[PDB]
DNA sequence: ATCTGCTTTGGGTGGGTGGGTGGGTTGAGGCAATT
DNA sequence: AGCAGAT
């Protein structure tokens, strides 16, 4: 019908991209748009751009900012998280915690996609080192949701600290055999 | 520690549940009031599963750590109800455990030969196949009693031997001791010892069943004890057992290969058969009320190979076949044989060869042969070693294996001479003389024959006498109690008829498939026409416990029957002779088999005699 | 639902039953058809017909038998192992006609077995859709398993195997 | 000291190796573990390119790194798959030169070699030891020893008094694998002049066991070393990994083998409005016209579809068809291209020939002095087609020995005590000439054939091919001979000889159609005309009909129908699939049967 | 029996909805299956006439109330039942053929003619939904997130100079263009131009 | 006088660079000569 | 286990 089927009930991967470019980046201006035209945008905040100086950090939303990337009018600063050393340490609190998921952003794997697509001089850090801490700590989360899978019921769930990609991966999954699980519990009654 | 604390969660499972226990104190009792049953319980895995799912998993995965803590719980429990009063000697000596046999449900570990891997060593598996040899039966010793004359007390001692335990253990060789710890002097008392039988037997994957070109494979198993003597080769088994090793596989420096593997085989547990079925009082009761019928018999011969048109009285023919007649034995010496042969000679594709496999299909034992795929030897008996023993022996053959059976022999007539003359003694005495190799001795093969031939010119000539049309010796042709002559005539009525019959047939779907799908178990223990299952029983029934008996009426019938045959003027298919009598007796004998009649009477003579007319004089 | 192809599939099965009344002009059930079906009759009948002759009729019309797909020797194969069991075999709508049975008689004992079979197949089912191949120049277990699925579960199956793809293409897109 | 520094070196190359975003052996190594398969697959091109120096060692000593890279997976696979599994089997690829079998020498002793063969048999798979547990006979002392496959292992002499070899071992306890032993023929055009094909032992390990079936041309990688059974060790080679052509994994069980983008490839192509067109021409494009006996071909690879009817009659689904007429036919050439272009065919001459060849033979083992069967032509050519050419110097007795198995596709044995019923399910493509090699118009048809009626009534499809000599059709057929003599469409209008063989496994385990109402109609009808028509012709002659028409030939020609009918995955057969199957009915036997 | 028919037809309405799944991007409705659905509504038709019958002997027969509840009771289930059979048949064609009607903008031969009137005045009530105050969006545009601003194109069939809405595009076949997605995504989307 | 060490039966848990004038002997299948 | 050899 007007929806295809495999968009219905679930999020497609570039609609999780589309969703994730919204979040704000910070980024060091190339160019001093600041004056001592103009933007106008209407689905976020436009002062920023507006005041904009070489060399001073500043605000705006990641879609923007790749586009200024793409002219190298601008530098994306990459988030703290994304260091050798906090990854080393989530990566630790992964081993050390079976029982739990590390507090990494809601948007790691994609943004770090995203990232090392596009801005791979904007590092502070060699980018293999990044990718494989990145692997890491993709498998220990997958071990982790492979372990946790035994507990599908007829009652709630919960998944602490997962993240978006993660879960648009096990929604249809998980969504599925615990309505199954339900269906069955309920016909019991 | 561990053994003992197993041997009491057994206990408690054997306490829980008490028809082990009812079945343990009724053999007691029944070998108290005496032939003699043996010490074995069959437990279902299913009910150890819903008692404690530890143990039954130890005992699926780990048997060797678990099978024998239940044995001896058993055998204990055993021990506590025993009341004999007065024990005799062999008896308190004697070595006596209760073993355990298993059944229910195996999840994963019902396999084949064929599928049995070296990732499933040291686990209890159910294994299928044909059994397809069988060694001799020969006492095992387990335990020796000795007795110290001046010392005046009794000794022992234990053997053990990789095959008779589960758990290893250092060899013990079977030298009997002959001196005491002090120095006297020892004397055996083998009245007192303990001796086991054991057997080996091999059984191999279902032909039917294997890949696609590849011959099928087998795998060695061993009984001892009770389970020596519960198979026969060529019999369907499913045996459950502990996958297992042994020797050292060429690890010792003796064996320079280096490329070799070790020895594997399944020490049995259990022997299930795959031949009778158990009729039920329903069942019998369906079989008389059906019996009462007065259109019995057409009703069961058109149930015979529905999806064969036509062949009314072959069908006749051969359900009166497989009911048999009744087997004399005169007190001079004369035996008459009981069994009725039949022979088909037509065109090609006329139906014999399907007619033959459901014959094979529907009858409780039958063996498949043809011309060029038999021999002489592979009809008769083998003369081949005995691994285990190395004692000479005979393997029995086609012929003997169908022993109180049917044996369907496809292309009679591309048979030679040297074979054709051991199916010529086999039918005349019923029997097979074997001298060989210093063996001397007289298997018994009491078989019903049925063949299939083609003329001699491929198609069957009018003209020509029926002797030309033939090349079987007439010696071998008077062997048969029906000759069954049959053309491909073109007709348009009958054609029509037969291919639109053919369409029908090429156009049925097995439930359970869609449209375009090409065709490819749970437990171990355990003028409408009539199934074939049911046809299996009634047969079964039939020629189980009706023994009809001749009565005046038939005989009368009978001789005028033969007298009018003999001297008539119309030619006739085959020449008539006295075994024609006797064909006639037993057809009618047959045939009061078919209603459950325990004698003779006319209407028997009368179906007799109108069968052998068609098959005479068309 | 009344337009789910499978939920209609699923209500043509054929389920054992026993008539109890003397009905004249009702053979077409039977095989013969114009001749009056007497009372004790076994015959199988569809479900959409079996389920309402049996709660509408006192004594009902019919009275359902216990199907073999319900037996004891398929509730024991499928505690033993069910992993390894071959649910497509028994029947292929396993799932929808055990979750009608469920209630239709409201027992449940079948409820506890059906979900821990479910729970436990899932397991391996997620195991498979999980695994995806790989090309180094530019298997017998997957199809093993595939075979044995039911339909719901190749419908599940089928579901979470896209959504991991789409994923997987997405993430190491050039 | 160096064997941690090994390890080491191989564990790095599974979790550093990257060629764009993706860590292509983690990952493989992840998605192994999830479905039970405790291997990785590893390219050689791979290795060489991450550290010349890690390929140089392997290569340089194989037997002694191999067992040093299998215990770097295995640590690899226990971090990737277990949160704090037998030792990983590492299979390897690599595209370096093929050496024939016959020159692989003393000069490639304990070396890497690739090459190529055919499988001619394969063992029952045996058991070898991997972890043992020991005890000693006297102080009972407790040991356990682990072993790899990869020779130059036995039991300890000395206890740890205690006399020589004094440890047995506890069975219970211990861990085993599988082994296999497979015998390799090289191929019949890399022979030497006036030699006899050689033979090469072979054994793999775990999951390189039941992936090959004899008569399988194979590629494969291993080690060519020796083991000791005077001063002259006997070669075979360890293999290390087996590339085949055929999917015997999906011949044996179910549809496997089968990617979905290659599925996708199956479907599209059986989307072709004119499928049949194409296969027609594909076969045999260097034969000039023979339409007919090519479209013949074509049902005769589909094949029909078998029955097991409830009461347990079988219904034969494979066609069967015999070329007699004249020399220069090319019904050879036709033979030899379809023990080509068929997934499993055998092509034998009937000449050279036996009964026991066809069919399955008893041999006896010199050894266990123990009768056991051996499988013949029939036999390894189960499941596809025999090709028996010169059928007629067969003798009558070796022919008379192949009915059963081309009527009930089964082989009955009764001989040295084995009793049983093999099964061959195989198409007989025959070849044959008349009794005066050329079919002479001028006697009767039943002076230039000899086979009995009940051999012939068993073939689907009779074709009784005539040269006449014709001056237009003679100039075509040097215009084309010519061109092919001193001379690649691939349009559209033929494919090659891969993907029809591949094409025709998936319809073969794929499609099984079924007669629909109006086709059962049709071909009942013709039957009944067909059979009115020979009994008209017989009324005329004295003589019997030679080439019979009974129940068979409409089976043939329901077979036909649906081998027509599948060749497009339709599973249903229509009346525009029963008129080709009688005009090709009649085009062949009732053609035959005219004359 | 008297489903037979109806579980036929959905077994195939089945096939046509596994074909729709698998195929990737062309999909061809299988023929209407007029003969099943004419035997079908036939079956229905002698239901009706075995109903009247029925009805008819109760108002003068010897037929009792027991026997004639069950009778009307087997008949009527058999009605509902190939009722139900026929709709989800119906309804699965009528589900692609939406889907077909929003792919475009807004062979014939399979479709019946009902459903051939069925799918023109659909397409009219797209375009008139396109028509109203959501006309600024296309609502028959791209379900799939704008990501580049700019990509690469090429020419996949020669056509003449089109004169689209953006601007004018010399169509020449194996050549291509760096222009900006939202311009060019109709033409994607028709065939005339590929992203690479 | 004591300690150290090899090899059977006969059989494939020694083999075919030890052979069959050192014994393990029927069964099947291919080939020449006889027909 | 009996017999053949070295300390
Ligand atoms: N009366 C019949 N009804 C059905 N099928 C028949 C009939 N007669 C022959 N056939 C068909 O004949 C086919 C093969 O013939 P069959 O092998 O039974 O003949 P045969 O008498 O053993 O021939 P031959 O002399 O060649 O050994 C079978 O597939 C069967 O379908
Ligand atoms: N279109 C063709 N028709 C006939 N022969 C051809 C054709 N193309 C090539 N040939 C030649 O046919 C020869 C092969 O012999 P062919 O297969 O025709 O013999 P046959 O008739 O089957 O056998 P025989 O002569 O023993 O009866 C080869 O030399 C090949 O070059
Ligand atoms: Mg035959
Ligand atoms: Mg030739
Ligand atoms: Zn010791």
């Amino acid at each position: 019908m007007s929806l295809p089927a495999h968009l219905q009930q679930t999020f497609s991967p570039e609609e999780i991209q589309f969703i994730v470019e919204n979040e704000p980046i910070k980024i060091f201006p190339r160019i001093t748009t600041r004056q001592k035209t103009r933007w106008q945008l209407i689905t976020t905040d436009d002062k920023a751009l507006n005041n904009m100086v070489a060399m001073r950090s500043t605000e705006v939303v990641l879609w923007i900012a790749l586009l200024l990337k793409q002219q190298s009018k601008c530098s994306i600063v990459a988030p703290q998280w994304l260091t050798t050393k906090e990854l080393d340490r989530k990566i630790q609190y992964e081993k050390t915690h079976p029982d739990r998921f590390s507090e990494l952003p809601w948007n790691w794997l994609v943004l770090a996609r995203i990232l090392f697509n596009k801005a791979k001089d904007d590092f502070h850090d060699p980018i293999h080192e990044l990718r494989g801490k990145i692997q890491d700590l993709r498998e220990i989360r997958q071990i982790k949701v492979l372990k946790g899978l035994k507990y599908l019921n007829e009652s709630h769930l919960q998944l602490d600290n997962l993240s978006l990609l993660e879960i648009n991966e096990l929604r249809p999954f998980i969504t599925e055999i615990m309505d199954k699980l339900r269906e069955i519990h309920t016909a019991s009654l | 520690a561990v053994f003992g604390d197993r041997v009491r969660r057994f206990q408690e499972f054997l306490d829980t549940f008490t028809s082990y226990r009812d079945s343990v104190r009724s053999i007691q009792v029944y070998n108290s009031n005496n032939n003699i049953l043996p010490h074995r319980i069959i437990i279902s895995l299913d009910d150890l599963r819903e008692f404690d799912r530890s143990f039954w998993s130890g005992i699926l995965v780990e048997p060797a750590y678990f099978i024998p803590p239940a044995e001896k719980a058993l055998t204990d429990l055993a021990d506590s109800m025993d009341d004999v009063p007065h024990p005799n000697a062999s008896a308190v000596s004697s070595r006596h455990p209760w073993k355990l046999s298993f059944k229910g449900s195996f999840g994963a570990h019902a396999l084949s030969p064929r599928t049995l891997t070296a990732q499933h060593l040291n686990k209890l598996v159910s294994v299928e196949g044909i059994v397809t040899k069988t060694s001799l039966v020969r006492p095992k010793l387990i335990r020796s009693v000795h007795y110290a004359a001046k010392t005046g007390r009794f000794h022992y001692r234990d053997y053990t031997d990789a095959t008779t335990t589960l758990t290893t253990r250092i060899p013990t060789p079977a030298i009997y001791p002959t001196e005491d710890t002090e120095g006297n002097k020892l004397t055996t008392e083998y009245g007192y010892s303990t001796f086991i039988d054991h057997q080996r037997i091999t059984v191999q994957e279902m032909p039917e069943m294997a890949p696609a070109g590849q011959l099928p494979r087998s795998i060695d198993v061993i009984l001892d004890d009770d389970l020596v003597d519960k198979t026969k080769p060529g019999d369907r088994v499913n045996v459950v057992g502990v996958f297992k090793s042994l020797g050292a596989g060429g690890m010792n420096q003796s064996n320079s290969n280096t490329l070799i593997g070790f020895k594997t085989l399944i020490l049995g547990n259990t022997v299930y058969p795959l031949a009778r079925q158990m009729l039920t009082d329903f069942d019998i009761r369906n079989i008389n009320k059906l019996s009462k019928k007065k259109d019995i018999f057409d009703i069961l011969s058109q149930s015979l190979a529905p999806s064969i048109y036509g062949h009314d009285h072959i069908k006749k023919a051969i359900l009166l076949m497989l009911m048999g007649g009744v087997e004399k034995n005169l007190e001079n010496g004369s035996h008459l044989r009981g069994d009725i042969n039949i022979l088909m000679v037509g065109d090609p594709s006329t139906a014999k060869s399907q007619l033959l496999r459901f014959v094979l299909n529907t009858a409780s034992l039958a063996i498949a042969t043809t011309g060029r795929g038999s021999s002489g030897v592979g009809l008769t008996a083998a003369v081949t070693t005995d691994r285990e023993t190395g004692e000479r022996r005979l393997e029995a053959g086609a012929m003997v294996l169908a022993d109180r059976g049917v044996v369907c022999i496809d292309e009679f007539d591309k048979m030679t001479d040297v074979d054709r003359v051991a199916i010529h003694e086999v039918m005349e005495q019923q029997t097979v003389t074997i001298a060989k190799a210093g063996i001397h001795t007289t298997l018994n093969a009491r078989c019903s024959v049925i063949a299939a031939a083609n003329p001699v010119f491929g198609q069957y000539d009018v003209n020509r006498d029926p002797h030309q049309n033939i090349a079987l010796p007439d010696s071998l042709l008077s062997r048969f109690d029906l000759l069954f002559v049959v053309t491909d005539d073109i007709n348009e009525i009958r054609d029509r008829s037969i291919s639109e019959h053919v369409l029908r047939t090429h156009r049925y779907l097995p439930p359970g498939y869609l449209e375009g799908e090409p065709v490819r178990s749970l437990a171990v223990g355990e003028p409408k026409l009539v199934t074939i299952p049911f046809l299996r029983k009634y047969v079964q029934y039939a020629k189980e416990r009706v023994i009809p008996q001749l009565t005046q009426e038939a005989i009368n019938v009978i001789v005028k029957n033969y007298t009018d045959l003999r001297n008539d003027d119309n030619t006739k298919k085959s020449p008539i002779t006295a075994r024609t009598l006797e064909t006639l007796i037993r057809l009618a004998t047959a045939h009061a088999k078919v209603r459950l009649s325990k004698t003779v009477n006319k209407v028997d003579a009368k179906v007799a005699a109108n069968l052998l007319r068609f098959a005479l004089l068309g | 639902g009344y337009y789910d192809i499978d939920d209609v599939l699923a209500d043509g099965t054929e389920f054992p039953c026993k008539f109890q009344y003397d009905i004249p002009g009702l053979g077409y059930l039977e095989n013969n058809p114009g001749r009056p079906i007497t009372k004790n009759t076994k015959l199988s009948l569809p479900l959409w017909l079996a389920r309402i002759l049996a709660i509408v009729g006192p004594v009902p019309f019919v009275e359902l038998l216990p199907p073999d797909m319900f037996s004891t020797k398929v509730m024991n194969a499928i505690k033993t192992d069910p992993v390894a069991l071959d649910l497509h075999s028994i029947n292929s709508h396993f799932f929808s006609l055990a979750i009608k049975w469920i209630m239709l008689f409201s027992e449940k004992e079948l409820a506890n077995v059906v979900s821990e079979l479910l729970l436990q197949r899932a397991q391996e089912l997620n195991h498979h859709a999980s695994s995806l191949s790989i090309d180094l120049n530019a298997n017998i277990a997957t199809s093993t398993f595939l075979l044995k699925l039911e339909e719901m579960e190749k419908e599940i199956y089928k579901k979470s195997h896209e959504s991991y793809k789409d994923t997987k293409r997405w993430m190491f897109k050039k | 000291d160096d064997n941690t520094e090994i390890i080491k070196s191989f564990k790095n190359f599974i979790l550093e190796f990257r060629l764009d975003s993706q860590f292509i052996y983690r990952d493989q190594l992840r998605n192994n573990i999830l479905v039970k398969n405790y291997s990785l697959t590893v390219n050689m091109e791979h290795l060489i390119g991450y550290n010349e120096d890690i390929y140089k060692k392997l290569s340089d000593e194989p037997s002694d790194i191999i067992p040093l890279f299998e215990t770097a997976i295995t640590q690899v696979a226990k971090r990737i798959s277990i949160l704090s599994l037998p030792t990983f089997q590492l299979i390897l690829n690599s595209n370096a030169n093929q050496i024939p079998l016959r020159d692989l020498d003393s000069e490639h002793v304990s070396k890497i070699v690739r090459l190529s063969g055919i499988i001619i048999s394969t063992s029952v798979l045996s058991s070898r030891a991997t972890y043992l547990s020991i005890m000693c006979r006297n102080c009972r002392h407790t040991t356990s020893i682990t072993i790899n496959n990869f020779n130059s292992v036995s039991l300890p002499r000395s206890c740890l008094n205690c006399g020589p070899d004094p440890y047995i071992i506890i069975h219970e306890s211990s861990k085993f694998i599988d082994q296999q032993f497979l015998k390799l023929q090289e191929i019949p055009e890399l022979v030497p002049v006036g030699e006899m094909p050689r033979n090469l032992t072979m054994t793999c390990d775990r999951y390189l066991t039941n992936k090959v079936i004899p008569g399988t041309r194979v590629t494969i990688v291993g080690i060519y070393s020796i083991y000791n059974s005077v001063a002259i060790r006997t070669p075979y080679i360890k293999i290390l990994g087996i590339q085949s052509d055929v999917e015997t994994s999906s011949i044996w069980n179910s549809v496997t083998m089968f990617t979905e983008e290659e599925e996708e490839e199956f479907l599209q192509l059986s989307r072709n409005p004119k499928l049949y067109e194409i296969l027609t021409n594909s076969i045999a494009p260097s034969i000039f016209g023979n339409e007919d006996i090519k479209k013949a071909i074509v049902c005769l690879l589909m094949g029909g579809s078998k029955k097991i009817l409830p009461d347990g009659m079988r219904l034969r689904g494979d066609i069967n068809v015999l070329l007699l007429g004249d020399p220069g036919t090319a019904k050879s050439q036709l033979l030899k291209f379809v023990e080509k272009v068929s997934p499993i065919a055998v092509y034998t001459s009937g000449k050279g020939s036996s009964a026991a060849g066809l069919t399955a033979s008893v041999q006896r083992d010199p050894m266990t002095r123990e009768f056991y069967l051996e499988g013949g032509a029939m036999v390894l050519a189960d499941g596809g087609v025999v090709c028996i050419d010169e059928f007629d110097k067969m003798r009558d007795e070796d022919r008379v020995a192949i009915h059963e198995a081309m009527e009930q596709q089964t082989i009955s044995i009764a001989k040295a005590g084995i009793t049983t019923v093999l099964n061959s399910r195989t198409s007989v493509l025959a070849a044959a000439n008349p009794i005066y090699g050329r079919y002479d118009d001028l006697k009767s048809p039943g002076d230039n054939i000899d086979f009995q009626t009940t051999i012939l009534s068993r073939f689907d499809m009779i074709f009784i091919v005539k040269d006449d000599h014709n001056e237009e059709r003679d100039i075509s057929i040097a215009n084309h001979v010519i061109n092919i003599h001193t001379g690649q469409e691939e349009n559209g209008s033929e494919i090659s000889i891969e993907k029809m063989k591949r094409y025709i496994t998936y319809c073969r385990l794929k499609c099984a159609p079924r007669l629909s109402p109006q086709a059962a109609e049709k071909l009942s009808s013709n039957f009944v005309t067909i059979r009115k028509q020979l009994l008209i012709n017989e009324l005329e002659s004295t003589e019997r009909s030679s080439i019979p028409i009974t129940i068979r030939q409409l089976e043939a020609i329901i077979r036909i129908t649906e081998s027509l009918a599948k060749l497009e995955l339709s599973p249903i057969a229509q009346e525009r699939h029963v008129d080709e199957a009688i005009r090709l009915f009649q085009a062949s036997t009732m053609d035959a049967a005219s004359q | 029996m008297y489903g037979d028919l109806g579980n036929k037809l959905v077994l195939e309405a089945k096939r046509t909805k596994q074909l729709y799944a698998r195929s990737n991007q062309d999909v061809n409705l299988p023929m209407y299956h007029e003969d099943i659905i004419r035997n079908i509504l036939k079956e229905v038709s002698n239901l009706r006439k075995n109903t009247e019958y029925l009805k008819e002997q109760q108002q003068l027969g010897m037929l009792d109330d027991k026997v004639a509840k069950c009778q009307y009771f087997v008949t009527l289930l058999c009605m509902e039942r190939n009722k139900r059979c026929l709709l989800a048949y119906q309804r699965l064609r009528t589900d692609i053929l939406d889907s077909m009607a929003w792919n475009n903008n807004g062979d014939t031969n399979n479709l019946s003619h009902q459903e051939q009137e069925y799918l023109k005045e659909y397409c009219d009530l797209i375009t008139d939904l396109k028509s109203g105050d959501l006309v600024d969006i296309d609502l028959s545009g791209s379900l799939v997130p704008p990501s580049d601003v700019f990509i690469d194109v090429r020419v996949l069939k020669d056509a003449g100079e089109i004169q689209t809405e953006y601007g004018v595009f010399n169509l020449i076949k194996d050549s291509q263009f760096f222009v900006r997605q939202s311009d060019v995504e109709r033409l994607i989307q028709q065939g005339y131009l590929q992203k690479i």
